[PDB]
């Protein structure tokens, strides 16, 4: 199981391109994870709701709020939008 | 009743009046082969096969609720309507 | 020839037939034809917008005139519902009070919070 | 299934026409009789008779056609050339 | 391989001198002249040269062969076409049933049916390196690095543990790559 | 090997006469080594893996390691991976649909056939602007050729309107492709997302390269050649232009436009779907006035290719992959219609007009069943890599604008519309007195349509197998800060 | 042994096996061996829905992922639960029997291996509809159902008429389809899945535009599937498919596919009261609009399908007043009566020489044919909801569930639905008495060779019958109980009414319909038999208007010329005008001819004239470029002059 090391674009100079690279794919590989954690919260709902039934409501608020949180926030963005912009300026 | 037709005519559903004459030894295979298949897929998609309720314990529903509760007041969570 | 759209690809013929198209449904049926599902001849001529007159063409249906029979169709339709509206204002009421429900009306079992009633929550 | 001998066309057309008012007599119905002539029909009374005939075979007789037949001989083997009769 | 033999093609040519046009072979629809155009078509799929004289010998006998290959399929195919008969067997029979190979089918069915079913194969066993997999494991491996006593619980317990963990905890490093952000 | 291999060409041709059974054997090799890449790839990186340089000026005829890289570069990441594999799927069975009914200058054609294909199977391995341009025109010559000579009687203007509008489309992509040359003074597809240009000049480039794809795609208004080029193509003409070459274009937007020229991307977006829109109603809705049966399976590829444009540009990673699996459905689907209407029904009786089409199932039930399953298939039923592809390219679609989106989901019923139309007449009816009796389709033709129909089938019913080259792809171009 | 495993997989045996294999076996053993699939999966479905009572704990069946890209994830997974069993029960037993009925009904045509093998098709594909567990797959077998119609309607394909109905059936469908796409992206990008436990678990949260927006699309949807009066015109042309097609798709399946769309999506309806208003109306108009039009229409085939349509309008208004087990329990018991009418007309068409469908053409057959008398009129009680009939317990209580409806404006719809009620007992009351109780109008060799059908049309009939008069009553609890926990599904307190319509209603309105149903029968049939002038009147007002309801309502007649005509000519327009047109003359057309006007200017005393131009050249360019001087803008309108001289 490889765990490549994590960069960022803020430090790296864009030229060199192994750095650019290892950051691109660092930055998708997070927000994979990301995801990971959405269908995990997704799947608990729907363990709780299958099992709770008609008090699924009251069983089930917590992990049905935090699904409906997590999905505007936990898709793929890709990274083209923060490498061609630097948000401190 | 019935009517002359083109014999050359050949469709994989048999075409007009098909009744092959050794269509008992046919369909002793087929039903064979049909046996086969459906005793093949009953047996290996029972491992798929699951209740609904039951799966889980209440220890693991009731504890994933509080984590999400935890998560939600971590972050800034009012609930739906709740303003 | 008879209709508007025949009549607009007339400038558009150069040294074509002319032809006024006749429904090949309307074409009656115990006449013999060369095809006769098609109730067409050999070499007969084609009108320019022949492929809305074959019979593979949508049905035409002759009882009614078309603007007729949006009359009466659109007739049935106001009728049924302002005879409907109007209906609802003579209305009996009712006899028994909705039902309502313990616990202000289980707003918990519905989810809900007591910061939020309103939303999530019975007649109590 | 069901299917017709031109003798059981012949015999239902005859009964027909024995059980048809209008006619002059019933003895005098033959196969190559003329309705117009021998059984003296009027113009509208064979027209009678081919409705009878179709409403009798389960036909459809076109309007150029009905008029052509002019003796029973010319509706029997009318009708034992349509197939669906 | 090797099955040529300039012998014989200096006689077939003239076997073929006689004989009609292909085209105007058969229009006829005697016997015996037919007979003589099936076991001359019948040459066409009696196969008479190998790899070993393809690649050694001269384009003299290379254009011979060819003219007397070319002629002999037409033969062949005007006879099958107009007449509804082989030229096997030798006079004309009728005996379609079987021994018939096109020429494509060798090459397309031994090798680019069984390319299909490797490139098949090979994406079945290449979609088991997926990232859903990857992240799968990079997430219940983060949540035992971070927490590494749920490694003393037994089996079935431990799932739903990291499950809990996961969802209470953002165990993700997004943030962290975003250093300018704060 | 390439000395040795020129003469086993040679001597073949010398004794056999007919370059064919060769071309079949090269193309079956390079379908070959083509998987063999595949099972070296690596999928855990998004780098470009099997590179090459050709022309370096240390090396003008090998490859370069040379520290300066002046020549054209090639390479392939699982985007252009997926696209090799579907070209070198369809090249044989290109080969193969004209195995019999081509019986002059028979050399030439097949030759003009299998290079068309080598070019376009090249065109996606270039990763720099000029190249890919190169290979990109180097097609309409062959194209240009091939129609004149092996089409039918209409086929010079044919010949002449696949190559000027094609031509039309690529000069402003030339222009283009000059203006990022001067202003960046590189061409390169591996680093070109890290030169950010000038809002106003992404503007201005990114016309030429949207003219190029409107005309290559085509989109509306400028679709008016496509349906002739294909009515008048010969067979091999048809289903390469239907399978690869519109999927150039696709291509052409997801390597050359988005990772350049993003916000100017995201600022044309609503233009981009209003002629999306344009496309996709309105080519459907003409579709069902058409009287030829080519002309027809031409105008469906103009809409399908609209719901994949509206997919590709939805600037969401389920748009995208909505967009290139049905890109690979349809270069499945489309050239199993035109096998039928032209290599079966046309080789048979030479004629194309609808008229004279009626009631086919009678003498032959399979050719009937086999255009029953395409039919379904091309309108997109579900369980067929089309209904994937239209799917998702509407959610993405629908994600990007609701209310376009929405509308645009009336092109489930316009497809429907018109294909069944057509084989509604074809199959059923009395068989037609025009035309008479002949043969049902052959083995080789039901060997070619089986291929199609198993393909699309296959990754209808698990679209996932494609996902592991394209993980990567679909976080690739999405520009959200 | 795996139940959901076997159900799922017997009918796909029963439709694959025949195509693979027809010529093989031939119809013989093809007819009977799909039969028994049929017959066995029946049983099995049995079993599990007995168990299912013992112990409601659904079975889920999940197998491989079809997507798993972003945050959509979709696999084909299926369950069977308490609505899942019901369609399940309704649909395995009406396909056994049609099964059965085909080998007797279809003896004759050359082409069986075909027809029971797209039988088979259709019942593995609604199979797969009612199992699978998230909406894709609900798609999947949705569309495939359609595709098997548009195959089965079409089945006689050397009839014009035949594949015209098929292409009106599959293209209705289809934009029903096109409205279903729009909901499935609208519910993934809101949900972010399709799966129906996490779309059931959150939808009390979320915003009720959005729920509107979904639930009218799916409403479009199940509305052209189910033939409510928007879409509706394929319901009667599909008559043209062969008798037991008619059966199967009327009564079990297609029409009802619309009714568990909206009945799976139930959790969903709650919150959004707005098109819970539209559905109850919709309803309401189809089946007055359905009673109407069965008056006034003289096909056998035509009657039952709009009576059908009426029904199906009535589970749509009880859809509409959330009494969501009591339109699925008038489902399952419409299915059994509905296909045992179209049953027994079958075998009222096969004893006709004529094989006429026609109802004026019938006459007296009560003597001639009492087993299919019988078979019809026990069809036809239950379907009027006579006492003591499982039609009552369902069409009773749907009736009765709107006047005690929490919403006062419905008492409209009481109303309505009663007017619905009487108007089918005139129907069914007009069928009966023409085809047994009147004179007969047929020839008399007809009346000599008129018999009964075979054992294999016979029996059928007979378990239909012992169907359509005890499951109602044997299963009432289990769908209409007090407290019954059966269907689970969450109705909102506020909406839940059912005691209300118990308690609240009064004599005049529980015993009106059933007094009302049988006057009105009696009525029908002594006006029939003893003046016959008040129906064979003769006014040209009342012929009019008998018309009118003779064409399915004009409606037909509206559509084939203002939307489909119309829109033929507008892509006509379009494909000339435009692509021919103007896009031609903006392309190669105007082209050639500009290059072709330009050219012959350019080109239209070798030196005295050179010499000319040598000096008009040089002054044109001095005065040019003094104008430039002066002032740039002036001099573009003389160099576009100037090309207009020497182009044109
Ligand atoms: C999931 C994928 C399932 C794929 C199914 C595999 C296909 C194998 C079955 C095809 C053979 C059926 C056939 O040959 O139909 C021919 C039929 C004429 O046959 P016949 O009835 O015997 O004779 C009448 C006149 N000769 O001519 C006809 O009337 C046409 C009827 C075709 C029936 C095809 C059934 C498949 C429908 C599903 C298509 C979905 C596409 C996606
Ligand atoms: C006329 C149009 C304009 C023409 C412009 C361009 C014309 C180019 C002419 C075709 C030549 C390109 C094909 C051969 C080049 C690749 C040869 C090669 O060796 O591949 C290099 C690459 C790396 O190899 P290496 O670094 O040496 O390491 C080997 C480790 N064992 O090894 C690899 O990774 C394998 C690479 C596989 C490449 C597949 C190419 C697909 C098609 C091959 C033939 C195409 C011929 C086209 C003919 C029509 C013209 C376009
Ligand atoms: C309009 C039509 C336009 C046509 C456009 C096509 C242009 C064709 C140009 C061909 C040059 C490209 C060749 C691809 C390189 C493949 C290769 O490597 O060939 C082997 C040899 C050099 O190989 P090497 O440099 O040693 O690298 C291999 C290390 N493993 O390479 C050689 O030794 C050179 C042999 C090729 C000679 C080609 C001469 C022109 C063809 C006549
Ligand atoms: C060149 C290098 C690459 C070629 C690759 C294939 C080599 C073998 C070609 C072949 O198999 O034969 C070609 C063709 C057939 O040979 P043959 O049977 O002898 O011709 C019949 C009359 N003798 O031989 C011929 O008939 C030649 C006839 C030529 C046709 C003239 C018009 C074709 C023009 C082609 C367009 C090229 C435009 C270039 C621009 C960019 C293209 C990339
Ligand atoms: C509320 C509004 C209702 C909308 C319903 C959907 C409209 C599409 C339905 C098209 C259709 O079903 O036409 C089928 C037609 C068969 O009709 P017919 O000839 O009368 O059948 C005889 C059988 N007894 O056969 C045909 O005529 C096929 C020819 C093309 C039909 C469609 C023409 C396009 C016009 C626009 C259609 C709707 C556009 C989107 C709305
Ligand atoms: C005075 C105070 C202010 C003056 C302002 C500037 C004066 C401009 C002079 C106008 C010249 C107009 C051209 C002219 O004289 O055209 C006449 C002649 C055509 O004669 P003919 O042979 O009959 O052609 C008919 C075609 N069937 O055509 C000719 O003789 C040939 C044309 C020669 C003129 C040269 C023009 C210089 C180039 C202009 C560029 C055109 C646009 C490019 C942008
Ligand atoms: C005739 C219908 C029979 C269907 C069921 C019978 C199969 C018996 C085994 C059951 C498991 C199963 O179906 O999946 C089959 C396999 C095993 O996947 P899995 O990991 O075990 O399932 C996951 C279950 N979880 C979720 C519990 C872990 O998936 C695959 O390879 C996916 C590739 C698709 C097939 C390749 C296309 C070739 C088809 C050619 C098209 C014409």
């Amino acid at each position: 199981h490889q765990r490549p090391e994590l960069v960022s674009f803020d430090d790296i100079n864009y030229n060199d391109h192994k750095k650019v690279r290892e950051a691109q794919e660092s930055y998708t590989r997070e927000q994979f994870i990301r995801l990971e954690a959405l269908k995990t919260v997704r799947k608990a709902l729907e363990k709780c709701y299958e099992e709770s039934g008609p008090n699924h409501f009251e069983d089930c608020k917590n992990l049905a709020e935090q699904y409906l949180d997590m999905l505007p926030t936990h898709r793929l963005q890709g990274y083209l939008g923060y490498q061609r912009n630097d948000p401190s300026k | 009743g019935r009517y002359p037709f083109p014999k050359d005519v050949i469709s994989m559903t048999g075409g007009w009046w098909a009744n092959p004459s050794n269509w008992k030894l046919n369909g002793l295979f087929a039903t064979g082969i049909a046996v086969g298949l459906a005793l093949w897929v009953s047996t290996a998609t029972l491992p798929y096969t699951r209740r609904r309720e039951g799966i889980t314990s209440e220890s693991d529903i009731s504890k994933w609720n509080a984590a999400a509760g935890v998560w939600r007041e971590r972050h800034g969570k009012i609930s739906t309507g709740e303003a | 020839i008879r209709a508007s759209f025949d009549k607009a690809e007339e400038p558009m013929l150069g040294d074509y037939p002319d032809i006024d198209p006749f429904p090949a449904q309307l074409k009656n049926p115990y006449k013999k034809y060369d095809d006769q599902q098609d109730r067409r001849n050999l070499e007969e001529p084609l009108s320019v917008n022949d492929d809305l007159y074959d019979m593979w063409s949508p049905d035409r249906f002759t009882h009614f005139k078309n603007q007729d029979a949006l009359k009466y169709f659109i007739g049935f339709l106001t009728i049924f519902f302002g005879a409907s509206y109007v209906a609802t204002y003579f209305v009996p009421e009712k006899a028994a009070i909705p039902r309502e429900f313990p616990y202000e009306g289980l707003w918990k079992e519905s989810g809900g919070t007591e910061k939020s009633k309103a939303f999530f929550g019975q007649r109590s | 299934a069901h299917v017709l001998t031109k003798d059981m066309i012949q015999e239902r057309i005859v009964a027909l026409l024995e059980s048809f008012d209008k006619v002059n007599d019933a003895k005098n119905i033959t196969a190559t009789a003329n309705l117009t002539s021998d059984l003296g029909l009027d113009s509208l009374d064979v027209v009678e008779v081919v409705m009878a005939i179709e409403e009798e075979f389960g036909l459809e007789i076109p309007d150029h056609d009905a008029d052509e037949i002019k003796t029973v001989q010319q509706a029997i083997d009318y009708v034992s050339a349509q197939p669906a009769a | 391989l090797r099955a040529y033999n300039e012998e014989k093609e200096l006689a077939l040519k003239q076997r073929l001198s006689q004989l009609p046009p292909p085209g105007k072979a058969f229009v006829t629809a005697k016997e015996a002249e037919l007979a003589e155009l099936a076991e001359i078509a019948a040459l066409y799929k009696t196969d008479r040269v190998g790899i070993l004289d393809i690649l050694l010998l001269g384009n003299k006998h290379a254009r011979l062969y060819r003219d007397n290959t070319a002629l002999l399929k037409d033969y062949y195919y005007n006879g099958r076409r107009i007449l509804d008969k082989i030229p096997v067997k030798v006079t004309w029979e009728i005996k379609r049933e079987g021994a018939e190979k096109e020429d494509w089918v060798n090459q397309m069915y031994f090798l680019y049916a069984p390319s299909l079913i490797l490139l098949l194969i090979v994406m079945v066993y290449k979609s088991r390196e997926d990232i859903t997999f990857w992240a799968k494991k990079e997430l219940d491996q983060r949540v035992l690095d971070k927490h590494p006593e749920i490694n003393d619980a037994p089996e079935n317990e431990r799932d739903a543990l990291i499950v809990e963990r996961i969802i209470a905890g953002d165990y993700d490093k997004l943030a962290s790559l975003q250093k300018k952000a704060t | 090997i390439l000395l040795s291999s020129l003469y086993l060409f040679n001597r073949i041709l010398a004794w056999q006469g007919n370059v064919k059974h060769f071309y079949l054997f090269a193309s079956n090799l390079l379908l070959l080594f083509i998987v063999v890449l595949y099972i070296n790839f690596n999928t855990f990186s998004n780098s470009f893996q099997f590179n090459f340089e050709l022309f370096n000026s240390l090396n003008p005829f090998g490859l370069s390691n040379s520290d300066i890289s002046n020549g054209l570069l090639f390479g392939i990441d699982g985007l252009s991976l997926t696209f090799i594999l579907l070209t070198v799927l369809l090249i044989p069975l290109t080969l193969l649909g004209n195995w019999y009914n081509i019986n002059f200058n028979s050399n030439l054609y097949y030759t003009l056939v299998l290079a068309i294909g080598l070019v376009i199977l090249l065109n996606f391995w270039a990763l720099d602007y000029i190249s890919f341009y190169i290979l990109f025109e180097a097609t309409l010559p062959l194209l240009f050729i091939l129609i004149h000579i092996y089409g039918s009687s209409d086929s010079e203007r044919a010949s002449f309107y696949v190559l000027m509008f094609t031509l039309s489309g690529s000069l402003f992509m030339l222009l283009s492709i000059v203006v990022i040359s001067i202003v960046l003074n590189t061409t390169n597809f591996i680093n070109h997302n890290l030169f950010v240009l000038s809002l106003d000049l992404q503007t201005i480039i990114w016309l030429g390269l949207f003219i190029a794809i409107m005309v290559k795609t085509p989109l509306f208004p400028i679709h008016v050649w496509l349906p002739v080029v294909h009515s008048e193509s010969p067979l091999a003409g048809s289903m390469i232009l239907a399978g690869l070459i519109l999927k150039l274009a696709l291509y052409a937007i997801l390597r050359l436009l988005l990772p350049l020229l993003c916000e100017a991307q995201i600022l044309y977006t609503p233009m981009i779907y209003i002629i999306s829109l344009l496309t996709i109603i309105l080519t459907s809705l003409a579709t069902l006035r058409q009287i030829d049966l080519k002309v027809i399976i031409a105008y469906s590829s103009i809409s399908h290719m609209g719901i994949a444009i509206l997919g590709v540009c939805s600037n969401t990673s389920l748009g995208i992959y909505g967009s290139i699996v049905l890109g690979v459905a349809h270069g499945f689907v489309s050239p199993a219609l035109f096998l039928i209407v032209g290599g079966i029904l046309y080789d048979r009786y030479h004629i194309r007009i609808v008229n004279y089409y009626k009631g086919l199932t009678t003498y032959m039930p399979q050719l009937a069943t086999y255009i029953i399953i395409l039919s379904f298939a091309n309108i997109g039923t579900p369980l067929t890599g089309n209904f994937t592809g239209e799917f998702l390219s509407l959610q993405g679609g629908f994600i990007r604008n609701p209310i376009i989106g929405g509308i645009s989901c009336i092109s489930v019923l316009l497809a429907a519309i018109y294909q069944l139309k057509l084989t509604n007449k074809l199959t059923g009816g009395i068989s037609s007195i025009y035309m008479h009796r002949t043969n049902d389709v052959t083995i080789r033709e039901k060997f070619i349509m089986n291929i199609l129909i198993i393909s699309t089938l296959i990754i209808g019913i698990c679209p996932q197998i494609m996902y592991n080259l394209l993980y990567w792809t679909v976080n690739n171009y999405i520009y959200i800060i | 042994y795996n139940a959901i495993s076997l159900i799922i997989i017997l009918p796909c045996i029963s439709w694959l096996f025949p195509l693979f294999f027809g010529r093989q076996l031939g119809y013989v053993f093809v007819t009977r061996m799909t039969s028994t699939l049929i017959i066995i999966t029946t049983l099995i479905t049995y079993y599990y829905f007995y168990q299912l009572l013992g112990n409601n704990n659904p079975i889920n069946l999940e197998l491989f992922n079809y997507l798993n890209i972003d945050y959509l994830d979709i696999n084909y997974n299926f369950e069977i639960d308490a609505l899942t069993i019901t369609m399940l029960l309704a649909i395995t037993t009406i396909s056994s029997m049609v099964h059965i009925y085909s080998i007797g009904y279809m003896e004759t045509d050359p082409h069986q291996v075909r027809f029971f093998s797209l039988l088979s098709m259709f019942t593995f594909w609604m199979i797969i509809l009612v199992t699978g567990s998230n909406y894709f797959v609900l798609f999947v077998g949705w569309e495939f159902i359609g595709v098997t119609s548009y195959l089965l309607i079409s089945f006689w394909v050397t009839r014009l008429q035949a594949m015209k109905s098929a292409l009106s059936a599959v293209l209705m469908n289809r934009f029903g389809d096109a409205f279903f796409v729009l909901g499935l992206c609208v519910i993934a990008y809101v949900f972010g899945t399709l799966n129906y436990s996490t779309i059931f678990a959150t939808a009390y949260l979320i915003n009720t535009d959005l729920l509107v927006l979904i639930m009218l699309a799916l409403f479009i949807a199940a509305m052209a599937k189910s033939a409510q009066f928007g879409l509706h015109n394929w319901l009667t042309l599909a008559m043209e498919g062969p008798t037991p097609v008619s059966s199967l798709l009327h009564a079990a399946t297609l029409v009802t596919a619309g009714i568990y769309l909206l009945l799976r999506s139930a959790n969903i309806l709650e919150y959004t009261p707005t098109v819970l208003f539209i559905i109850l109306w919709i309803g309401a108009l189809t089946t007055l609009s359905a009673g109407l039009i069965a008056i006034c229409s003289n096909d056998l085939k035509r009657i039952i399908a709009l009576s059908t349509m009426s029904q199906l309008g009535m589970m749509t208004i009880a859809i509409g007043l959330s009494a969501y087990n009591l339109a699925l329990f008038h489902l399952l018991g419409h299915a059994f009566f509905k296909a045992l009418l179209f049953m027994s007309a079958g075998s009222i068409i096969h004893s006709i020489l004529n094989e006429s469908q026609d109802i004026r053409t019938y006459g007296g057959l009560l003597s001639y044919l009492p087993y299919t008398y019988i078979c019809i009129t026990i069809a036809s009680l239950s379907l009027m909801a006579m006492p003591g009939l499982t039609g009552y317990y369902t069409k009773d209580i749907i009736i009765e569930s709107t006047y005690g409806s929490y919403s006062i404006s419905n008492y409209v719809v009481y109303w309505i639905a009663y007017l619905s009620a009487v108007l089918t007992c005139v129907y069914s009351m007009k069928i009966l008495y023409l085809t047994f109780y009147s004179n007969p109008n047929n020839n008399t060799i007809t009346y000599y060779n008129a018999h009964e059908s075979n054992i294999y049309i016979t029996l059928p009939m007979f378990i239909l019958a012992i169907f359509a008069m005890f499951a109602g009553w044997i299963l009432k609890d289990i769908y209409l109980g007090v407290g019954t926990d059966f269907v689970g599904t969450h109705i909102l307190p506020n909406n839940f009414s059912y005691f209300d319509t118990e308690f609240s209603i009064t004599q005049f309105y529980k015993l009106l319909p059933l007094i009302s149903a049988i006057l009105v029968s009696i009525l029908i049939v002594v006006l029939n038999e003893f003046f016959a002038i008040v129906f064979n009147l003769n006014n040209k007002y009342i012929n009019t208007v008998y018309s009118i309801f003779n064409q399915k309502l004009v409606s037909d007649q509206i559509l084939n010329h203002f939307i489909i005509f119309k829109g033929l000519v507008t892509s006509g327009n379009i494909a000339h005008h435009v692509d021919k047109g103007s896009l031609y003359r903006l392309g190669p057309v105007g082209i050639n001819r500009l290059l072709n006007k330009a050219s012959y200017n350019v080109i239209n005393s070798s030196l005295s004239m050179n010499s000319m131009l040598i000096l008009i050249t040089i002054v044109s360019l001095l005065l040019l470029v003094l104008v430039m001087n002066v002032n740039f803008i002036i001099v573009i309108p003389v160099l576009i002059s100037i090309l207009y001289i020497l182009f044109s």
